[PDB]
């Protein structure tokens, strides 16, 4: 029988650490891994086979599930290696956020549920790897966030949770520099720039609750934009969340998504962000979201709530600072530790 | 054919500017081929006293190019064909009056032909000999007007004894007799690469000259908006030029000189969307890119957007749009 | 004479400005008014390594620059010197220090503002200790850090003075008042609950990056400048620039999304030079091996020569406007 | 014209403006992929860049080795003074193949019909790729092109048997490249070489499949054993003695990963620089080859473009050293 | 009490790993599938995922707990780089280390060996640092050395800097308690300053504190590749005044290293109960490991790092150690995955000859 | 102080952290040095990427990572060398009288960085100071025999350096060598006024064939037999470029550096060389400095071998626990 167990601080042995709460304080017998990563799972949660009955059994609300799956990619590899800039990446935080006053391990019993395993050239058997692993986060009773890889992402990551929803509806929020819309690519429905088509063919996903923000420039052909015209779904440009403030746009989006449905998707794309803030990027681009911004829409989308948050396309062999992985660790960081103080608000647990 | 606005089909090598045909550099061969722009590289960099690097620029801005489509959704626009690529003047190496001869010799051409140059240099000094071009092609009876994006003003009377060089450039430009100082505009100067001499020569000579500082208290777009309009007012032709160290550095690090506390991306679209309601331009320049700098290819990228998105609005404002009931499923 | 403020006619120093020994009586009598220090010691770093190399980096960064800033009509040339870096031994954080510290009390001794270019942050404490010294148990002190971190560990790992503690140890200081304290900045999670809370128990009026954007950011700084300068007798400006905005600062040791954009931290400099004076300047953490192009370090070297122009402006310290290419 | 051969004259004036061009390897000529443009062109080599990385199992980034590769070989000149042999016009360059993304089936027949096509010109492809798998579909190509009453030889330079049955499941990936080629059935396996394997890159499924078929490899123990040049030829004369046609193949982390740092999968005690050259020279000295393929380069784990320049002299020295033993030299008596 | 009341005598450490990496749906459950081609997914060869060293099983550093799992081999990191002379940059060594093991097999088929089940390989993480102590966080990787040691392994340590020998050879001197220890060191420098500035356990001091381990006698040490002036004369005079063989590089490369290394082995192992090997990877050319905070020319070529791997593994050691490895200066993989061959190697010979006698680990 | 021998105690930018002595003849005979250090950032005749005006700093930063002490020879270096560093027109004739005024005091010039066409000023400087009554060798090591009486209508580029050196009256062909010639960046041209000129190089291949060491000490032996002064210069391209990357145009093919450093020792053995210059380093290319540390330490090798040579050893008995 699984149970939910960390040490704080990471290292066992002669120095270990054994204090409920010593994960949120400043490290007392050693360093942790601020400076050597070591052993590192994401927020240094404990690892859970993607299992719904040992996930259920160790109570998790959250699991992390990697999809590091790059080769469903029509511009070029590199998300493969996302997972581990981000893990490695949270060494350098505290589960506790002050600007919350919330200890995100232990609100969420969050677990790190490994990565997806790929076929390498089967971009149709590792999507059905994706959605079977999915399936068994949603059924232990916990809500996802899951890391790419590239954007087919949401393709399974949406499959899964409308299989899940059953005869409720689901929402559908696609935050991206592209339109990600193409009906095919080469005669492909399952590319990473299709997401949003696959997810309206779901039973119930209905055009009225899907929604697209962050667009702009030129990677974006017309039958992509077409999409959207043709079935009536609300698309926020960029130049559109720059005129009428992000915050606005983004209640707005997130009121229309989530209006009576059971359940939402949120695909969240790492170059909606401006290149100046992610240059780690199979497609990095101008004229995107700023740093502030980027925790302020992570924010916004945490006091609406989601049940799938996916990040994709990250590619930390572009960087040679840390300042992409970095960013994508506050993506997942801020959105937790305003769920939580939302829900705290409530009187309600996650 | 339309298969290039859409995704590409099933079943289904030049580097040139947006992938456009190339053209030679012939006033008559350009005037028939039907595009509005002429794309022209010009390797070139004995002007510049800073660190190397803008010799690549012109071959790494041309691939950056092909990371797009030639479709703006946001102006429901389609740039193809309406630009082709003449490819680069010759660079000998050692002679720079020869060299800034060709130069001069290729604007003129384009400009007899009646197309845009788009011209993708080396170092700022090419603008010298391209706005003098365009001062020459107009003739003494008409009005030229010109704006510069830069950093720096480049108001050296004279540098290290030479009179052409990158930090003369503004001198030089601002000597021509067809421009009347009230429609020069320069926006982004800021920090310490402009020596006193620039500024009293610029004093002397009536510049004014928008400051980033200038521009940060006047929230940008109503100050913008005055010089676009001195320099678009009663001219009969408007040169514009970019040295993107006008942006701050940390989205132009592939500069020759880059410099903290400049224009954000955004700001840089929005104000290509006030020049191009003006509706036109007589000659477009960059310089200074130094594609070994970059990260992520990120100057090389932000100056295809902007160049692209000027074009893109350009068209816009002309009603030069296609037709949007246009589908995929129309090219089965 | 002055040909240096106009178009040219045709060791590694900060500023290209010329080396004078930490010694009182060669720095008063250069005729500068900072010298800079370098401080390679990065043996207080809790995390990725790199920032033992930025006083290197940070002096080539500045050999770029010309002195003339056309914006305050001010020249830096013969504004600074150079004294080096201060000779410290591998594996002896005690000594190390030490030699902080006397090299510090000597530039305060000859009356130039010592611009104090660090490894990493917990150089800061011996600094801050320094000036408070020089001034003496009769004096009040000022301080003003930006930075994204706190640093308000009582101790990390059950050591005392290590960059995490910086702050802790620097409001224990005798003739610093905490409500002369300022620390602007301090979000995400690299702030555990312990430096809150001893933040609240001593009263640390800290300017979050939230507090800071809901104010719109310049009416707070402008509080907190007030409660550093109006009746202290000297004060201290620190900057770990993961207080900026990833974007302008990837090269540090602790990079942070969500900070403050290049013209804000230009804007809070101008602010700052609006008080006529300051008594030591430092900057710490940046980490060459993650720069972008030198962002960080470029970015850097603009505040500082900034600030130095701005209170040169302020003091009246301009050029005659007069003067021609001669 | 021979200036090309000497020092660059200078001073030189007239050409005004350059046409925009592509980048191509050494400099050389771009031909389509036609065979009879390519028969009529007088080259002896068609340079194919295939930007394919989708049979990649390890970590990414020899989609870009192409373009690299072409831009290494565009410093030198074209004579090379240890052989006496100009390059100039031996080569040309057909761009790189068209495939799509996300369609392995797809791309793997755009590379199929492009390399019958080569080899129906007659011309020898250099094949460059991304990933090792792209040497499966040449080779079966080659194989092709000969037809069942024709002999082919085949030898390959990597630390990797890559002897998958099948990987994942999978039949065609990168490691299963040699499973498949071992395959053909006008290749006999006396007729097949393998040297240089190495370190734990290599499970016991592959050599257990080596052994089954009679896969004689030459492991890089091996070499060094044997002073690693006697064994070397004695496998040369089993590829290149009765067959008709002979297909060698590159992974360039058979060298030592001082000097191939920028490759896929790097391995340290392997092949130096030198030891490479001679092979290449008793390579050339068998005076012919059917198909070149490198594969696996890797720019993004390149040291100062160590590793593309290492295989870009392993080439260029291989055409020069097939040349010098074919007679096609240069006239000593040419002066500027 | 805290500690009885703390720990759990009772629950059991189990040796089990899942081959290649992934459980869910999709985990493989054969029991050499770890040796062959994966079969049902990619595993960790592109992606990483939650790599411990080799894929082998986590084990505490706790005797009972590694003696209960069985494991013979113990992998332990000890990321430590502030005891450091030079410049840091060694405490990322180790996660460059783990990285890199997903690119191989655990399977030598130059040895035919199954490095992980021969040895049941155990991942015991990192030794934690109290950063500027360098005392005290000596105290902490002897400490955890001694629970590797008496839990019935031998060890395999991976640096930080080479301040690690010293706890290192502490540990493995007090565990060999009566008998004697010979001691080892490979490294471009002597690293035997009596002190410096005033330290005497800093990194440049492994060969000094050996000595004055009370059973590590001067006859049975040694050094090999020393070459170029990263060597101030006190490190020389001290394998001088001591009769402490050195073998310089210059003379390994005369003499062939083979003959030179058999000799050093023989010399160190003559009258011993165990040996300490400590191998500072700037002994290695700088060509083939710039990833080192003190590269070095005229060192070690890739082939012959992996002869004198495969000759230690021949005679065997209680303890070997790496250090300096520093990955963020190497934009390439070849010094991290230099490193693993150093270990596989040296493990894949050990097995190889073990087998050979007919013993078990 | 001979504290500079050891680990520092407890308590308590030139080449080599030697002493800076002003370009002065008088100065420099009087300060007791044996070796003048001038760096020469000079990057006008270069025609390919450009970075060889970093060389001379990067160099002098480079041995600042180094004892003076060589245990393998029992040599300090302390105070054998001094610090001098420093329109192609001017520039030229200013590098021929700092040549000539180091000779001039008797030192033996080590010139850095820049661009090998700077070998034609030196070594004319020195056949100038030698005077026309004695005999000069020259010994250059490379992959490019840099033998083009003329390129793009220059006469003194890089790629002309060779044709220049060789045209010195006091140079007799025999007693010049030029070792470590390879792949393609040698046009016909070069290789035909070698033949014209009776330019004995020992092309890389050569080198391999014979063993290496047997052909160098022949060539070693034509540059030093019968000649007054000897002038030694590396573009250390000479390397395989796995171990030198940062260089001006690196190639595959060539020396380790283990070979390097015997050679180092067989030029030693002749027991003297009037200048030394390296050129083409390029830093921006390196990576941990490899192409600077290995040219570092076969510099300081070069000088550590011939004090051994000379008997100019320190006393051996000098211990550490003597220092106050
Ligand atoms: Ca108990
Ligand atoms: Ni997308
Ligand atoms: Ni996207
Ligand atoms: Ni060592
Ligand atoms: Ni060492």
């Amino acid at each position: 029988t699984a149970k939910w167990q960390f040490t704080p601080h990471q290292h066992r042995g002669p120095a270990e650490q054994f204090g409920e709460n010593d994960h949120i304080y400043s490290p007392k017998l050693h360093n942790g891994s601020f400076k050597s990563r070591g052993l590192a799972t994401f927020m240094g949660a404990p690892y859970c086979p993607p299992d719904r009955h040992k996930i259920r059994e160790m109570g998790a609300k959250i699991c992390f599930l990697a999809v590091p799956w790059d080769q469903g990619q029509i511009v070029r590899a590199g998300a493969s290696q996302g997972a581990a800039g981000l893990r490695d990446a949270t060494t350098q935080y505290f589960p506790y956020m002050f600007e919350y006053d919330v200890d995100l391990l232990s609100f969420f019993r969050v677990v790190d549920c490994g990565d997806v395993p790929t076929v390498p050239g089967n971009n149709i058997k590792s999507q059905e790897y994706t959605a079977d692993y999915v399936t068994e986060c949603l059924e232990g009773g916990a809500k996802v966030i899951l890391f790419g890889g590239d954007h087919s992402l949401p393709i399974p990551g949406a499959k899964a949770l409308s299989r899940f929803t059953g005869s409720g509806k689901m929402g559908y929020l696609h935050v991206d520099c592209h339109l990600d819309a193409g009906p095919d690519w080469a005669g492909n429905l399952i590319t990473n720039c299709s997401g949003a088509p696959r997810a309206l063919d779901l039973p119930n996903c209905n055009a009225r609750n899907m929604a697209h923000m962050g667009s702009r420039n030129s990677l974006n052909p017309k039958d992509w934009w077409d999409f959207y015209v043709d079935n009536e779904i609300r698309v926020v440009t960029m130049p559109e969340m720059i005129e009428r403030g992000l915050e606005v746009c983004a209640n707005e989006i997130f009121e229309r998504v989530k209006k009576d449905t059971d359940s939402l998707y949120f695909t969240w794309d790492t170059d909606s962000i401006d290149i100046s803030c992610m240059p780690a990027n199979s497609a990095p681009e101008c004229y995107g979201l700023k740093g502030r911004e980027v925790i302020q829409l992570a924010r916004i989308a945490g006091r609406h709530g989601c049940d799938i948050l996916d990040i994709v396309e990250l590619c930390p062999d572009f960087d040679p600072s840390q300042i992409s992985v970095k960013m994508t660790v506050n993506m997942i960081y801020h959105y937790l530790g305003s769920r939580a103080q939302t829900l705290r608000q409530q009187g309600k647990q996650p | 054919s339309y298969a290039h606005l859409f995704s590409p089909l099933g079943g289904d090598g030049l580097i040139t500017f947006l992938r456009s045909a190339h053209v030679p550099l012939n006033a008559e061969a350009l005037k028939a081929c039907g595009a509005k722009y002429a794309f022209v590289g010009v390797p070139f960099d004995e002007g510049n006293i800073g660190k190397p690097g803008s010799e690549d620029a012109p071959r790494e801005f041309r691939l950056i190019t092909q990371e797009y489509f030639s479709y703006w959704f946001e102006y429901n626009v389609d740039l193809h064909g309406k630009a082709v690529d003449c490819g680069d003047v010759s660079m000998p190496k050692v002679s720079p009056e020869v060299a800034h001869e060709r130069i001069y010799r290729a604007v003129r051409e384009v400009l007899k032909s009646g197309l845009i140059p788009i011209i993708c240099g080396g170092d700022r000094s090419i603008s010298i000999t391209a706005a003098r071009a365009l001062s020459d092609h107009i003739g003494p009876q008409k009005k030229m007007g010109y704006m510069h994006f830069g950093a720096q003003l480049d108001m050296a009377d004279s540098w290290a004894g030479e009179r052409n060089l990158a930090p003369c450039a503004m001198a030089r430009i601002t000597e021509l007799p067809n421009l009347d100082i009230r429609n020069v505009a320069h926006l982004g100067a800021r920090n310490a690469m402009n020596p006193k001499d620039h500024i009293d020569l610029s004093k002397e000579r009536g510049l004014q000259y928008d400051s980033m500082f200038d521009l940060f208290d006047a929230g940008i777009y109503p100050l913008v908006e005055r010089s676009i309009d001195r320099v678009w007012s009663g001219t009969d032709a408007q040169y514009l030029g970019f040295n993107f160290n006008v942006m701050d550095s940390s989205t132009a690090p592939g500069v020759t000189s880059t410099e903290p506390g400049g224009l954000e991306s955004r700001e840089m679209m929005r104000i290509v969307d006030m020049i191009a309601k003006r509706g036109g331009v007589s000659v477009i320049d960059l310089t200074e890119l130094c594609p070994i700098f970059d990260i992520s290819g990120t100057a090389a990228r932000l100056a295809a957007c902007v160049i692209m998105r000027l074009m893109a609005s350009l068209a816009a404002q002309d009603g030069d749009v296609i037709d949007d009931k246009l589908r995929r499923t129309d090219l089965v």
